[PDB]
């Protein structure tokens, strides 16, 4: 299937 | 970031039953909060030290986007495969210890880019290639020992390789000498 | 169609007869004798209509083949194309493009290679268009504007290169148009923004350069809009508060500079908004305190500058705050903690002052917390003594005061706290021993007192303990040997004293260790020969006492010593031969004595040496170490006689 693209979170510390 | 995303890379590539690198998050920003490495002191991983912690599994290529690395030990494990060429890409390194596993294939020919490098442990392992001749490149090299895996056809006496010793390349079917 | 049913099913058997491997699935073998309609009720993936093919449905059927034997010249009437999940390679015919009334048409996941012909323009009954998971290259031509009823666009993760076509304006039925993990580039055409019907836009994971079209304000019905790892540039238009119907906006990782435009404050239903990586500057608009439905909000690694406003205290919804890596500065308000429901608070690597307010973790749900490098002074509040949903802590580099003992709780799920370089006095507690789970436990540079309860040794789960550079006192007893997971213990820096506890030798996995500028004095465990993993220790600036024993060399991996400032003697054993990893050896300021061996010329590791201050004798060993060893590593001694070459302020060797 072909989905919308996710955005990752930023890097913590 | 990189350092981070290509040790994640070495992560998901290998086997452990001892949760050694349990402690291993990609979500952070940099890999200096994560155990067995140290970074320096502007964040930049400078040691990654995983040797007899009992890994199971195959090196990467990701491996070689490490600019500041000086320490790479992986020692006494259970690794099967073939050194990857990227190795060559680690402009700064000072020691390679990869012995004591089942490493197979031949000996990049591109270590020889490695100019300050002063430890070669391959030993004891399956490797078969020719000893490409582009290590007398680097005329750091305090000391290199492989010693049991069949590397057979000539032992190179340039500028570099004067000052060893028979104890190294023993039970590896060389015997030009 | 029934008497063409013959044509069509023979050229399918003779298509079908061209692949490989054919033997595994056998669910394709069911394709038998052409006859009187029995393949339309028997044959898979078939469907006829009036006794003519209609639909081609094969998914993930294992098929291997190439199109060069597809009837192209037999099927008018085929509508729907499925061919997803197999092996088919090659390129994509032109001919493609005659079948009239074509609608689904789908090349998914295959070996596909090549171009994309533009006479699919041709297709104009299509009106769902699936190009993924494929090694495409080339451009997009400008003839896809030409289909005028297509409402879904899929070409992500091919090879693709150059603009994106203008004609796109034309396309005025799209819905969904997702060109992601493509290599595109150039400037977004502005006529995007005047599709009337878009509810999905991915652009992210490209080369598109430029800046935003400020025509973005007329997308009343977008749902989403995805253009992180870009090269944009510019400023974000102020219309982008006109996409009031957004709920998802990200656009990190550019090239973006200027303000944060605070028309961003208009959209009610916008919930999450990534923004790092970026160059905005500027101070925070407080109308973004006007976004009730806000779940998370990420804005780190920025310029920007000034004071947090109040207004974040009408954000009741916030789950994720990310302020870190900026240059905000001030006092904290109390409505940033304000929420019930907040989990994550990353406030480190700015310039606040002042005091925390006292809303910390009021609903009581918080879980990560980081404060390092600000100037946060006074004692930690109250309600974070109680919040016992802790998991991972920072305090480093700060200000923060008061009792270590009253400030702390029980934490059940905590597994990392760092408070270095800080100003807690007092005695550690007993509650630590009720984090079950706890791993790393840092507490350096403080004004700490008092002993280490035996509780601390109850932890099994810690691997690197760090109580360095503190007025700690008293003796390590024996059941230090239960952590024994711990592979980094640093306890350099206090009032320790007595003997170094045996049980040490239980440790295994142990890395670094660091016990010194204490008051221990009694022998060195004469049976530390079992850690096949250690590579730096330091036992410098004690009161040890008799010669150190030989079962030190068997410690295989090391490559740091340093035994200075004691009151070690006797002579240097030749066992340390076997260190072939050593490079530094500090062995100075001690009562050493006899001549220091000659089996050192083995180790060619060694770089620095220092022997000075002690009662060696003797020659030199021939290492370059000791040939290239400045004169400071050689004093204080009775009777070292050196080379010329290697002449140190030494008397010349007889
Ligand atoms: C507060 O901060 C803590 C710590 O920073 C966060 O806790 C961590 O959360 C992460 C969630 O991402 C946990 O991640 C763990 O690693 C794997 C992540 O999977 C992805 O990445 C790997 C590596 O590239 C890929 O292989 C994989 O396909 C995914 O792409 C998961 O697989 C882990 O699941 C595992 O659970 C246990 C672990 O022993 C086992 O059952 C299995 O191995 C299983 O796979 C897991 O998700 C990480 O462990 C957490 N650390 C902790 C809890 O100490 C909190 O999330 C954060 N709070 C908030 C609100 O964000
Ligand atoms: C083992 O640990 C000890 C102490 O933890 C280390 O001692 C440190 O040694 C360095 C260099 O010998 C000292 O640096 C010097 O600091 C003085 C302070 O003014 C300065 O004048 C000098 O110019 C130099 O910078 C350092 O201060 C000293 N640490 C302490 C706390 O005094 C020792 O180096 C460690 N061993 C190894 C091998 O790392
Ligand atoms: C790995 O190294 C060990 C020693 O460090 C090897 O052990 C010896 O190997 C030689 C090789 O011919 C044998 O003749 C000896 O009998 C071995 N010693 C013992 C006690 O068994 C070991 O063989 C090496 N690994 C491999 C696969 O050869
Ligand atoms: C090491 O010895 C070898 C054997 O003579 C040298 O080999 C060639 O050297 C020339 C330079 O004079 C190079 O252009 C060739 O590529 C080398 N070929 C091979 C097969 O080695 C080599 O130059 C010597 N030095 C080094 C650093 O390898
Ligand atoms: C996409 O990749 C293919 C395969 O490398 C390229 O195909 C070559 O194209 C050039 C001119 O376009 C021809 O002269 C070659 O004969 C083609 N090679 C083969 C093996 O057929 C194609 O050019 C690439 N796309 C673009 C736009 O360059
Ligand atoms: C409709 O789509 C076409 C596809 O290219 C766009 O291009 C041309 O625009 C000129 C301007 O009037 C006209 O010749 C035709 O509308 C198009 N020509 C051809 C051959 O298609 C056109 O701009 C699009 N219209 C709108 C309003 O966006
Ligand atoms: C945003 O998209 C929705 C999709 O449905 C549009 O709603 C349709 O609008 C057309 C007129 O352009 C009507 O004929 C349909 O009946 C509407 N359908 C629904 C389900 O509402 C909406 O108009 C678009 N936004 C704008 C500003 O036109
Ligand atoms: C966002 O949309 C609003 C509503 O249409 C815009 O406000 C109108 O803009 C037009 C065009 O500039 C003006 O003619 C009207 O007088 C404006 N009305 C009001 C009440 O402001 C607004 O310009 C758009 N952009 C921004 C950044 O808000
Ligand atoms: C934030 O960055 C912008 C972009 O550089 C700065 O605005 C520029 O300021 C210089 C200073 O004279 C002007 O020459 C430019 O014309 C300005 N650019 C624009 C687009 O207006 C702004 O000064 C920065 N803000 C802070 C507080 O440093
Ligand atoms: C901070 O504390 C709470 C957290 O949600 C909120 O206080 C509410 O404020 C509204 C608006 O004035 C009142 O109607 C409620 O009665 C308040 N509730 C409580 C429990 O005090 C608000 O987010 C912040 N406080 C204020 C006064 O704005
Ligand atoms: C350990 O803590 C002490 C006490 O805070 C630090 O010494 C102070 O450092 C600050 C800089 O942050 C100076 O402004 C003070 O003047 C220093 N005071 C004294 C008495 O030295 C010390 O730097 C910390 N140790 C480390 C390694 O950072
Ligand atoms: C952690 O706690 C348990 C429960 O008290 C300890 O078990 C007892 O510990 C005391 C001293 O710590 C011993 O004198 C008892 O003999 C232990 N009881 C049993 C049945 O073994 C456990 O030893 C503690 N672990 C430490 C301190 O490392
Ligand atoms: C090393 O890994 C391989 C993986 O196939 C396994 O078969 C072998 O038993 C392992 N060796 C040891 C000593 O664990
Ligand atoms: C080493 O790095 C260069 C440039 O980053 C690139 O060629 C490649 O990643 C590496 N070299 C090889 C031969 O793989
Ligand atoms: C497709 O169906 C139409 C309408 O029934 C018919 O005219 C045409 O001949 C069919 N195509 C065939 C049988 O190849
Ligand atoms: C059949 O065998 C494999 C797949 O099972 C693959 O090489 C290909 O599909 C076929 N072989 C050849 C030589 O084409
Ligand atoms: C084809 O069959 C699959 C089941 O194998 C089904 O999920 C799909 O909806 C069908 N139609 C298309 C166009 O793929
Ligand atoms: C953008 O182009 C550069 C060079 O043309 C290339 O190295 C980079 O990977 C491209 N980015 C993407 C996302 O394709
Ligand atoms: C705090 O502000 C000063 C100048 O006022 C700046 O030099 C420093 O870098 C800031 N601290 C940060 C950004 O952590
Ligand atoms: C060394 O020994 C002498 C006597 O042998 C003693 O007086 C002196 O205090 C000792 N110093 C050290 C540093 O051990």
């Amino acid at each position: 299937p072909v989905r919308s693209s996710q955005s990752s979170q930023a890097g913590g510390r | 970031n990189a350092e981070g995303d290509a040790l994640s890379a070495l992560k998901n590539s290998l086997a452990d039953p001892n949760k050694v690198l349990q402690s291993w998050d990609a979500t952070l920003v940099t890999p200096c909060t994560w155990f067995h490495v140290t970074c320096n002191s502007d964040n930049s991983v400078t040691r990654v030290d995983l040797g007899n912690a009992n890994l199971s599994g195959q090196l990467v290529m990701q491996l070689g986007q490490l600019p500041n690395l000086q320490y790479l030990e992986l020692y006494s494990n259970n690794i099967t495969g073939t050194i990857p060429e990227q190795l060559g890409n680690l402009t700064e390194l000072v020691s390679l210890d990869l012995y004591l596993n089942n490493l197979s294939g031949p000996i990049p020919s591109t270590l020889g880019r490695l100019k300050k490098l002063r430890f070669l442990r391959l030993n004891n392992n399956s490797l078969s290639g020719e000893i490409p001749r582009s290590l007398t490149a680097v005329l750091t090299l305090q000391v290199l020992d492989l010693s049991n895996n069949p590397l057979t056809g000539d032992i190179p006496v340039n500028g570099s390789f004067s000052l060893f010793t028979p104890i190294s390349f023993a039970n590896t079917k060389l015997t030009p000498l | 169609a029934v008497s063409a049913t013959v044509e069509e099913a023979n050229a399918l058997l003779k298509w079908k007869s061209t692949f490989t491997n054919q033997t595994s699935s056998s669910k394709l073998s069911s394709w038998v004798n052409p006859n009187t309609s029995s393949f339309c009720t028997s044959w898979y993936g078939v469907a006829c209509s009036l006794g003519s093919i209609i639909r081609l449905n094969l998914t993930n059927t294992g098929i291997e083949g190439t199109f060069e034997d597809f009837p192209f010249s037999s099927l008018p009437n085929l509508t729907f194309v499925d061919l997803s999940m197999n092996r088919f390679s090659g390129t994509i015919s032109p001919l493609w493009g005659r079948f009239s009334k074509l609608e689904y048409f789908d090349l998914s996941i295959n070996q596909l290679v090549g171009e994309i012909p533009p006479e699919l323009g041709d297709l104009s009954n299509l009106d769902t268009l699936h190009l993924v998971e494929n090694k495409l290259n080339g451009s997009i031509p400008s003839e896809i504007g030409r289909l005028t009823k297509v409402t879904e666009i899929a070409i992500y993760d091919n090879l693709l290169t150059g603009p994106i076509p203008s004609s796109f304006g034309n396309l005025t039925k799209l819905v969904n148009l997702y060109l992601f993990i493509n290599s595109l580039s150039g400037s977004i055409p502005s006529e995007i923004g005047n599709l009337p019907n878009l509810r999905e836009l991915c652009l992210d994971r490209n080369n598109l350069t430029g800046k935003i079209p400020s025509s973005f304000g007329n997308l009343k019905n977008v749902t989403l809009l995805n253009m992180f790892e870009n090269q944009l540039s510019g400023e974000i238009p102020p219309e982008i508060g006109n996409m009031t119907a957004l709920d998802t906006l990200s656009l990190h990782t550019n090239k973006l500079t200027g303000p944060i435009p605070s028309t961003l404050g208009n959209i009610k239903t916008l919930a999450v908004l990534h923004l790092y990586l970026n160059q905005l500057n500027g101070s925070i608009p407080p109308e973004l305190g006007e976004m009730e439905s806000m779940i998370d909000l990420e804005i780190s690694e920025n310029k920007l500058t000034g004071p947090v406003p109040d207004s974040f205290g009408k954000l009741t919804a916030l789950e994720w705050l990310f302020l870190r890596d900026n240059q905000l500065s001030g006092p904290i308000p109390p409505g940033i903690a304000n929420s019930t429901e907040l989990t994550v608070l990353q406030l480190d690597t700015n310039n606040f002052t002042g005091f925390l307010p006292d809303t910390i973790c009021r609903g009581g749900k918080l879980e990560n917390l980081t404060l390092d490098d600000n100037h946060f002074e006074g004692p930690v509040p109250k309600s974070l003594r109680d919040c016992k949903s802790l998991i991972r802590v920072r305090f480093k580099g700060n200000s923060f005061s008061g009792d270590i003992s009253e400030a702390f709780g029980v934490y059940p799920t905590l597994n990392f706290i760092d408070l270095s370089n800080n100003n807690f006095h007092g005695q550690l507690s007993a509650n630590w021993e009720q984090s079950q789970k706890l791993v790393a436990f840092i507490l350096s540079n403080n004004s700490i007192t008092g002993a280490i309860p035996p509780e601390i040794w109850n932890m099994t789960q810690l691997s690197q303990l760090d109580l360095s550079s503190n007025r700690i006192t008293g003796e390590l007893p024996e059941s230090i040997s239960n952590i024994n997971r711990i592979s980094k213990l640093q306890l350099n820096g206090n009032r320790l004293s007595g003997k170094i506890p045996s049980g040490i030798r239980l440790l295994t996995n142990l890395e670094y260790l660091d016990l010194s500028s204490n008051r221990f004095s009694s022998e060195i465990p004469p049976t530390l020969n079992n850690l096949p993993r250690l590579y730096y220790m330091n036992l410098s600036r004690n009161d040890l006492d008799q010669t150190i024993p030989e079962g030190l060399t068997k410690l295989s991996q090391l490559q740091m010593l340093d035994l200075s400032y004691n009151q070690l003697d006797g002579e240097i054993s030749s066992q340390f031969r076997s260190l072939q990893n050593l490079e530094r050896l500090d062995l100075s300021h001690n009562n050493l004595s006899g001549q220091i061996p000659p089996s050192f010329k083995d180790m060619l590791a060694l770089t620095h040496v220092d022997v000075s201050h002690n009662n060696l004798q003797g020659p030199i060993p021939d290492n370059a170490a000791f040939r290239n060893a400045p004169p400071d590593a050689f004093e204080g001694n009775k009777d070292l006689c050196g080379s010329v070459n290697t002449t140190q302020g030494l008397k010349p060797c007889s």
